[PDB]
């Protein structure tokens, strides 16, 4: 038996235990405090290498820790996404299907976006090229994707997904009678 | 049975449930910017939850206490 | 790497009831004075709550928002350097500032927006992110169904990975205002004068439905109709606060007169049982279809979700955020979850995430913006005076997602 | 099946549906339909000061380095006071 | 434990569910009529109805009434009392060998008392009395206790305030109080106020753990002979006892009947459960007379445990007696009060199992040609004396770097040492 | 009378006392010193897992999983054992 929760697990909940010093008493614990001295914080700036910028923000650091790298830096790594040449797109991309200006905005998108295609699809400019559904845009990626790859995995299937999601919205859409009916049948055939 | 007809045409109709479809596996990514800032995100958030519910609780405990000092 | 790292930024909330601001790091704002200010045409801004309460000749009460944005920049521009030189009483180039938008604004506003922060406030650093995103991050969770009901709209916004899904924005009209204004037709069926508390000299103690014995201030000046209108409005909205209530269930005539009443007392002293017309009110916000084709909160939450990838429907309804003051009337947590699990599907799990206080609903914005500013992975997001220099067009709509 | 028939393709692997139970978050129990990511579980915990289990808690870092005991509310709250299932104890 | 004797590898009797031997098992080979006989002696002890009831153990030297016996005593586990003696035992110097009987008598019944203690310790915090009007006087003196688990606050009679003084608690006292009498008792500072600096030693003690009141059970096994030691002579007359000898003592009828009456109440009470168990009496034959016939009434009491003979003398006269022979050295009248275990000889088989369980007790690796020579020595000579060849064989292997015995081994310390039969042959000679 | 009036109002204000938080601190050696284990009845053990903020990346190995599609499908790939063969 235990129990599971994001921030908090109910608003009775206890609250957390912070540690602390002094606790038993400030007494007790002199010595271990005056036989000490602390580090000297500095409010000063620092160089983040993944901005492209070179601006400079400010922390609270230690002095000797002034001017090393940022640590949060790290993290920054975009998820791979290949780029062609205009002579690239000419020689093996075109389709009759898809516009360059179309694909590069999707492309673009997509380095913006990391593959989210929900967001992609979100964020498509339907307005101004013809309206996509995100199994077509997760089409043409993937399919560039392994046309590139191949010139210079698991492959997509559009259909596949295409009847996935027309299946989840036909369960979605039914009416609580059809729903009824449906738990009426799990709980019967048994 | 009739049952045994009525699921069949569900299933024929893909209204049958239990027989959903898989999902393609996309292709593996590693984890990218923004999803550490998210998993920083979440982290954080459970911090100021916690310490708004403890600086609550201590500020309750300190004055009680000097309610019972003066008693 | 280790924990999120804090450059002193600054997070403003600008809403159309209260402007909420405050440091990053902090779990509630320092601030939140009303974004209605006075007017007096020359103009002479009076902003905050010890300056509008007081009468004024020719002084108008107005907004710097519109729909959810703001219109009159010279307003805006008043508000902030008074944010700034009272509550901030720090200068503008010092502090990155983090600011939250509507799920709606339009690219020239965020662009005139962010000049203005550049070229007027000389901010060192600046970022715009959505007023659903920030609720939902103040919540920990990073997708979601954000259901906002403020004073202007309330609204649906489905956030998936952190991203505010504009196609599922579902928008309606019935918010604070609404219930302000079926607060007033209520008052004036039943022929309550509504006297400011300003205009009271003094007042003497009556019994219910007495008419009220009370004394008007001399040498009062003359004032122009906004304020006053606006004076009416924030003793309604004490009555809503005080008053009001959502029925758990479909609303009862019999049920609602068996249900006790509750006593309110009007600024003048008077004071009446409001009986069962407290929750007729607040259920047009659930069934408009009564009030003498606009759509319930609940069913503008089951449309915004059904408006969304049907693979990100089962995290919608699974985390669901209600914020706004408006959600703070009586028992609507509790009447919105009823309808939402009588009407969800039955294969995908619905929760409503729990935080139900005044802070946590009315703040919820400031809080998620606090939180992504104290990130440490957040320092790579911050739109730089540096980058404002190239890319005053290009990036500010690029860098802010 | 028809028309919504499952069809392998060479080189392609699939994620089977959840149908005995509805899925859940991370954050949340597999007897909840959860993953039951372990970051997020509260289990019962003892102290050495004062030597009492101060019930479910976990460990998690603080802003400033600080690691904090977050504890969930349970009814036999009292009963773990008195006590003397997965039960975690400091130790050097 | 960890030494390994002549029955180290007795485990216990071998027997099935049902009753019957195995023919080797819990390492016991053979014997199978006798030990299903000890078994049933087993099951008698365990049945704790009767008193008083003997078997013998007869048989030829080696044929493992010393281990039968040990087996019973595996059988019943550490609970049940097993009492060892040898017969020459009795003849002490201090007191009278009836004496002896009896005092092993009463070693076999075994005693076992259970104590409930409700007690209330921790560390002082509080000792504010609480005054009131009379109908200074007080009603109540409240003490503040803390342990690791926690503080709790006692409302304690007035009168507790005599033993308060007297312990000369206070503050910073780990102290505990007894539900039952309320007295309290001080066990010093709490080391908490303990510094490096300053030199006491008992007057500290570790702050308790575990709640503050506690509900403590005390188990104990005694012997009614420990009871009786206890009775006849308690722990300045104290000071001249313990300077002289303290010599055993015939204890008296009267104390015994007494000790019997206070066992009984207890066991009325709940407080104690009684375990009797076997008196063993290896080499009976050396008892006298006077003992067989002190023996007679001994065992007819129904307070007397189940006492286990051996002998091995065969017709035999009886000691204290001219020429009264017996047919095991026991008078027909005691035989007459015994059960009758037959042990008999063992085959050549029989020998080698035992001689490979006693070499894989001991930790020999043994070679089969090995085994077979020293089974056959065992059948000349005797089993005990194929048994002890087996180490001094091993170590002779060390020796040559053999990580095994080989018969040469054998063969050489067999030219070493003799048995029995051919050193009667040299003297002989 | 007035000494069981006493003890039901000492009782009352004891109850009071005790439905305050009664801990808001614990000390730095639980925090940080020492390490938090249990060990089951097969003598194994476990430690308690730490919240930490996210850890840098070392190499690709931080594979990305989408949580919102762990709520409709399970976050393995299917074997091929119990996969139907290719249509
Ligand atoms: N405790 C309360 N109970 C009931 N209504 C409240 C409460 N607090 C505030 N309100 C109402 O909530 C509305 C303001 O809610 P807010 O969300 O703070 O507005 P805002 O966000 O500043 O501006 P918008 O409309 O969201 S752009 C007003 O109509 C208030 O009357
Ligand atoms: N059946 C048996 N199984 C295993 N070991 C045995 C067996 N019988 C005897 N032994 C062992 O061989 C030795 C001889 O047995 P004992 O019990 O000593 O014989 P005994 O009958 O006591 O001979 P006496 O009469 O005392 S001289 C001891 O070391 C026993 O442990
Ligand atoms: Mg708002
Ligand atoms: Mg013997």
């Amino acid at each position: 038996r235990e129990v599971y929760a994001l921030l908090y697990s109910d608003k009775k909940d206890a609250p957390p235990l912070l540690p602390s010093d002094t606790g038993q008493g400030y007494r007790t614990v002199k010595a271990k405090l005056g036989s000490k001295k602390v580090r000297p914080w500095k409010w000063m700036p620092f160089t983040n290498p993944a901005r492209k910028d070179g601006a400079m923000f400010f922390h609270w650091r230690r002095a000797a820790e002034e001017g090393k790298d940022y640590p949060f830096a790290r993290f920054n790594k975009t998820v791979q996404v290949p780029v062609y040449s205009e002579q690239e797109y000419q020689l093996y991309l075109h389709d009759d299907a898809w516009t360059k200006a179309e694909t590069d905005h999707l492309f673009d998108l997509s380095r913006r976006f990391d593959l989210r295609f929900v967001v992609i699809h979100d964020r498509y400019d339907h307005q101004q090229f013809k309206k996509r559904s995100v199994e077509d845009l997760k089409e043409r990626y993937y399919h560039i994707c392994a046309k590139l790859a191949n010139v210079r995995i698991p492959v997509f299937d559009a259909g596949h997904e295409r009847r996935r999601k027309e299946q989840l919205e036909r369960l979605y859409n039914r009416t609580p009678e059809q729903v009824a009916e449906e738990e009426y049948l799990l709980q019967e055939l048994r | 049975n009739q049952v045994h007809q009525r699921i069949a045409e569900l299933r024929k109709a893909g209204l049958w449930s239990q027989r959903r479809l898989p999902k393609l596996q996309e292709a593996p990514r590693p984890k990218s910017h923004w999803d550490y800032l998210l998993e920083e995100m979440q982290w954080m958030a459970t911090d100021f939850a916690q310490e708004r519910r403890w600086k609550v609780a201590a500020a309750k405990k300190l004055v009680r206490t000097v309610v019972r000092h003066h008693e | 790497v280790y924990g999120g790292d804090e450059v002193g930024a600054l997070v403003f909330d600008i809403g159309s009831y209260t402007v909420r601001a405050g440091y990053a790091g902090e779990d509630c704002p320092k601030v939140d004075f009303p974004t209605a200010i006075g007017m007096v045409v020359e103009p002479t801004y009076y902003i905050d709550t010890n300056a509008l309460r007081v009468p004024r000749e020719n002084m108008e009460a107005i907004s710097p928002l519109k729909n959810g944005m703001v219109e009159d920049w010279d307003s805006f521009q008043a508000i902030l350097d008074h944010t700034y030189k009272m509550h901030v009483k720090s200068e503008a180039s010092l502090h990155p500032v983090l600011m939250s938008e509507a799920p709606w604004n339009t690219r020239a506003k965020r662009e005139k927006l962010t000049e203005l922060m550049f070229e007027h406030y000389n901010i060192p650093a600046f970022f715009l992110c959505k007023t659903a995103v920030l609720t939902a991050f103040a919540n920990g969770r990073s997708t979601g169904l954000i259901l906002d009901s403020g004073a202007t709209h309330t609204t649906a916004i489905p956030v998936h990975d952190g991203y505010v899904l504009q196609q599922g924005i579902v928008k309606s009209p019935l918010a604070g205002d609404f219930i302000t204004m079926q607060c007033r037709e209520l008052f004036q069926e039943m022929n309550i004068e509504l006297v400011p508390p300003y205009m009271i000299a003094s007042k003497e103690a009556v019994r219910e439905g007495s008419p009220a014995n009370w004394k008007r201030k001399e040498k009062l000046p003359q004032v122009t109709r906004s304020w006053h209108n606006y004076m009416c409005n924030c003793v309604i909205q004490d009555f809503q606060a005080s008053v009001l209530q959502v029925s758990d269930s479909t609303y009862d005539e019999q049920v609602a007169a068996q249900m006790p009443t509750v006593h309110y007392e009007f600024p003048n002293g008077y004071n009446c049982d409001f009986g069962a017309e407290r929750l007729k009110i607040p259920e047009g916000l659930f069934d408009p279809s009564n009030v003498k084709t606009m759509l319930g909160v609940s069913h503008v939450v089951t449309t915004s979700v059904g408006m969304c990838d049907i693979d990100i429907r089962p995290g919608l309804y699974g985390s669901v955020i209600v914020a706004g003051g408006n959600t703070l009337i009586q028992s609507f947590t509790d009447r919105l979850n009823r309808e939402l699990s009588q009407k969800t599907p039955p294969s995908m799990r619905l929760k409503l995430i729990a935080n139900n206080t005044t802070v946590e609903r009315r703040f919820s914005s400031w809080i998620g913006g606090s939180i992504l500013a104290s990130l440490g992975t957040f320092q790579q997001m911050w739109i730089s005076k540096q980058e404002y220099e190239e890319g005053g067009k290009q990036c500010v709509e690029r860098k802010c997602p | 099946d028809g028309p919504f028939a499952f069809r392998r393709k060479a080189g392609c692997q699939y994620y089977a549906p959840h149908l005995d139970q509805t899925g859940n978050w991370p954050w949340t129990s597999p007897k909840d339909g959860g993953l039951g990511d372990v970051r997020y579980r509260y289990c019962l915990t003892t102290l050495t000061v004062p030597q009492r289990c101060i019930g479910f808690a976990r460990r998690r870092v603080g802003r400033g380095g600080r690691v904090l005991l977050d504890r969930a509310h349970s009814d036999y709250d009292s009963v773990f006071h008195h006590l003397d299932w997965r039960h975690f104890r400091p130790r050097t | 434990t960890q030494r390994i004797a002549s029955h180290s590898h007795v485990k216990g009797l071998g027997l099935d569910e049902s009753g019957l031997a195995k023919q080797a098992a819990s390492g016991l080979v053979g014997q199978e009529n006798a030990r299903e006989a000890c078994g049933v002696i087993v099951e008698l002890i365990k049945s704790k109805k009767m008193a008083g009831r003997a078997v013998l153990l007869a048989g030829p030297p080696g044929t493992g009434k010393t281990a039968l016996a040990l087996a019973i005593a595996q059988e019943l586990g550490s609970k049940v009392p097993f009492c060892p003696m040898v017969g020459s035992e009795v003849y002490s110097t201090e007191i009278k060998k009836t004496e002896v009987l009896m005092e092993n008598f009463r070693r076999a019944i075994g005693l076992r008392i259970k104590e409930t203690k409700e007690v209330y310790e921790g560390e002082v915090t509080e000792l504010t009395p609480c005054e009131t009007e009379n109908p200074k006087t007080i009603s109540h003196v409240i003490i503040g206790l803390k342990t690791a688990k926690g503080t709790k606050q006692l409302k304690l009679d007035p009168s507790i305030f005599e033993s308060l003084q007297k312990e000369r608690v206070e503050a910073g006292d780990v102290i505990y109080i007894e539900a039952n009498s309320g007295a309290v008792k001080r066990q010093g500072r709490c080391d908490t106020y303990a510094t490096e600096f300053d030199l006491e030693a008992e007057e500290y003690v570790p702050l308790p753990k575990g709640d503050v009141h506690k509900k403590k059970e005390i188990i104990q096994d005694v012997t009614l002979h420990d009871l009786d030691v206890a009775n006849a002579r308690p722990q300045i007359l104290s000071m001249m006892g313990q300077l002289m000898k303290p010599k055993k003592t015939e204890i008296t009828d009267k104390l015994r009947g007494e000790i019997n009456k206070v066992v009984n109440k207890y066991i009325d009470q709940g407080i104690a459960e009684l375990v009797p168990g076997v008196l063993f009496v290896d080499e009976v034959h050396m008892l006298d007379i006077e003992c067989f016939t002190y023996l007679h009434r001994a065992l007819e009491s129904s307070i007397a445990p189940i006492v286990i003979f051996a002998s091995n003398r065969g017709n035999c006269v009886i000691r204290g007696t001219e020429d009264i022979t017996s047919p095991h050295g026991i008078p027909l009248d005691l035989l007459d009060r015994v059960m009758i275990i037959r042990t008999m000889l063992y085959t050549p088989q029989e020998m080698k199992q035992i001689i490979k369980i006693r070499a894989q007790t001991e930790g020999i690796n043994i070679s089969e040609e090995a085994l077979n020579h020293l089974g056959e020595i065992g059948t000349k000579t005797t089993l005990r004396y194929s048994v002890q060849l087996l180490t001094p064989a091993n170590l002779l292997a060390k020796i040559n770097g053999k990580d095994s015995i080989e018969k040469e081994h054998v063969e050489e310390i067999s030219e070493l040492f003799y048995d029995a039969k051919s050193s009667a042959k040299i003297l002989a000679d | 009378f007035w000494n069981l009036k006493t003890l039901q109002e000492r009782e009352a204000r004891l109850r009071l006392e005790q439905e305050e938080a009664e801990l808001l601190t614990y000390t730095r050696e639980d925090a940080y010193s020492m390490e938090y284990v249990y060990e089951d009845v097969d003598g194994q053990t476990e430690v308690m897992p730490l919240w930490t903020p996210p850890t840098p990346p070392q190499d690709d190995s931080d594979i990305y999983l989408d949580s919102v599609m762990c709520l409709m499908y399970e976050a393995t790939p299917i074997p091929e054992a119990k996969l139907p063969p290719v249509y």
